[PDB]
């Protein structure tokens, strides 16, 4: 249902990074999200995409590349700061059995920024 | 098929 | 609101004495949905009365179809008594062969 | 050839004291019930109400039951949330009803999308024709509208209206076709009633027709006597067909000057009858 | 700092000892509250979603027994027992049941 193949990424500040995310759903309407976890354990909401929103979501230096046909929802961080070093998580809602607010999470991809 | 109703 | 029920009592097919038919009690325009409906034969409750599942229409009022097998006889009388919160007393409606 | 619709009528009625609220979902294809869900049951399940629905496999029934199960939780919360908005107590019984769905034209393009809520039998909120804005009926509904506007619910909803609804409608139409689109012409006749006066009663009967929509008129050589005519609401015969009657009070002896007109979609040409 | 208040922040859980976590909603706009766990390998897994006070559920996973309860409109509790491995418990909040963003609390780090 949600897969993020890369384990980790290392770049130098100012660079552009792309975190990959592939998903599997049979729902006609669906919701995709990217979160970030700092060293501290804080899990922060970054950006999302509605399957029915025709455009690629954009928020600050975070951009999504939603490829409906390929079931891909990559997270593009344009021109990186040291502040962006963290574990990046991709998630999709996938409720059943009365779950209510179940998100399915990929395993996360670690990102590094050298000064 | 019906819709997935949120709440008010 | 407290909408007042409308009852119609009639049979499935044109009535013919001694010929087995189905007698219907059609109640509409009520709200709340909770309601007590009973079919009578010569003033005595009719034991087995099948009720339809409830429904409501665009004006938000509910409706229900109550029915029971019957054999029309020249003197037998049949009725439908309905108990609902919008009415002070139970409304009774009598089966009339020409309606 | 025209327009069709797929609509779900939803209801939640609380019953404090006794257990949980009673929840129901009923789907209609062109005004004909075809699916039904009722929580006041054994092991509540989405259930087919038309034989042609049986072609839908187990997947469909599981997915639609799971869906109704979650809708049921939304409605339980709606019920408790409203009590607080209107400051009512927890002992009373209250209802919430919804009508959701769409109307589609001959080309298969969406015509109209419905989403209207009623609390205790009175309008509460409804999506507008633009499919983007809502109209609140009281102060309580502005809270809801505000919340929905913030979360982009109309957009979620519009996506279902124009996609899932339309597509499913087409499919439902393809598989129930014969029964859905069947037509049973009404059988008409006129009866005579008097009650020993100088007046008689002419009653026009329309029986065993489908669909329900019909028109009966009494004429006095060209005149549609709508003011002097008595008639009953169309009623279910209990076997899939419908019945209706229209009566007029006519001067004894002047029977043969009055004509009843039966307009139904199964009739090749409107019917015209007189006492016989 | 979030819309949630989770305590304890961390906790040493002895062998046959049950432990309790508490989560307090600070923003009432988000009444859908859930419990998620994150393992040492760092995989998040949904555990429970309990919207209404009175809601209580028990779930046993490999590595932990759980009992969750929505106590009040702003209070979600969790009892974790029989946990053979460390893991952190997060509280999430959402504004509605379907399609609304979930926001994470700071979590309770259960250490072994």
């Amino acid at each position: 249902k949600v897969t993020q193949t890369q384990t980790s990424i290392s770049v130098m500040e100012k660079t552009t990074v792309t975190m990959d995310c592939v998903y599997e759903t049979q729902d006609s309407s669906y919701f995709l999200f990217w979160y970030k976890q700092t060293a501290s354990g804080e899990i922060v909401f970054l950006i999302r995409q509605d399957s029915y929103k025709k455009e690629n979501a954009t928020v600050g230096h975070y951009s999504l590349n939603f490829q409906k046909p390929k079931s891909s929802i990559g997270l593009i961080i344009t021109a990186t700061q040291i502040e962006d070093s963290a574990v990046y998580f991709c998630a999709m809602r996938g409720d059943y059995g009365g779950s209510g607010n179940k998100l399915i999470f990929g395993t996360g991809t670690l990102l590094s920024v050298k000064p | 098929i019906n819709f997935d109703f949120n709440t008010i | 609101i407290q909408k007042t029920p409308q009852i119609q009592v009639y049979s499935r097919h044109p009535p013919e004495n001694g010929k087995p038919n189905i007698l219907n009690c059609y109640v509409t325009q009520f709200h709340p949905p909770h309601i007590e409906i009973q079919m009578l034969k010569n003033g005595k409750k009719i034991p087995k009365v099948e009720m339809s599942d409830m429904s409501f229409s665009k004006d938000w009022s509910f409706y229900i179809l109550a029915h029971t097998e019957f054999t029309p006889t020249e003197t037998d009388t049949y009725a439908c008594r309905v108990k609902h919160d919008s009415m002070a007393e139970p409304k009774t409606v009598y089966w009339d062969r020409d309606m | 050839m025209g327009p069709h619709s797929l609509r779900y009528f939803v209801t939640a009625v609380s019953r404090p004291g006794l257990g949980e609220p009673r929840y129901m979902e009923v789907g209609y294809v062109d005004d004909t019930e075809f699916v039904r869900f009722d929580s006041d049951a054994e092991n509540p399940r989405y259930e087919p109400r038309a034989r042609w629905m049986e072609q839908e496999g187990p997947e469909y029934w599981e997915r639609e039951t799971q869906k109704a199960k979650g809708n049921e939780q939304s409605f339980r919360v709606d019920l408790r949330t409203l009590l607080g908005y209107y400051n009512q107590s927890k002992g009373g019984s209250h209802t919430i009803q919804v009508i959701s769905g769409c109307e589609v034209g001959s080309d298969g393009r969406l015509l109209r999308g419905y989403q209207q809520y009623a609390y205790d039998g009175c309008d509460y909120i409804a999506l507008n024709e633009d499919l983007k804005t809502w109209t609140a009926a009281d102060m309580a509904a502005l809270i809801t509208k505000h919340k929905w506007e913030q979360a982009g619910e109309a957009e979620r909803l519009r996506a279902y209206l124009e996609g899932t609804c339309v597509e499913w409608l087409r499919r439902y139409l393809k598989n129930g076709n014969a029964t859905l689109l069947r037509t049973d012409s009404p059988k008409a006749h006129v009866t005579h009633h008097s009650r020993p006066e100088d007046k008689v009663t002419l009653r026009c009967w329309a029986l065993g027709f489908y669909p329900a929509d019909i028109t009966l008129t009494w004429q006095l050589n060209g005149e549609e006597l709508i003011q002097d005519m008595e008639l009953v609401e169309t009623r279910p015969a209990g076997d899939g067909t419908f019945q209706k009657w229209a009566s007029v009070v006519v001067p004894l002896g002047k029977e043969q000057y009055y004509t009843c007109h039966v307009y139904h979609q199964g009739l090749p040409e409107p019917l015209t009858l007189r006492w016989e | 700092v979030t819309l949630l208040e989770q305590n304890p922040r961390w906790r040493l859980v002895p062998r046959g000892q049950a432990v309790n976590l508490r989560c307090i909603l600070k923003n009432s706009q988000y009444p859908w509250m859930s419990w998620y766990q994150q393992d040492l390998q760092k995989q998040l897994q949904w555990l429970f979603t309990l919207r209404s006070p009175g809601d209580k559920e028990v779930k046993s996973l490999p590595g932990a027994d759980y009992l969750a309860t929505r106590v009040t409109d702003t209070e979600l509790r969790l009892q974790v027992a029989n946990m053979s491995q460390g893991r952190t418990l997060y509280c999430t909040c959402s504004a509605d049941r379907v399609g609304n963003t979930l926001y994470f609390g700071e979590g309770s780090r259960l250490i072994v």
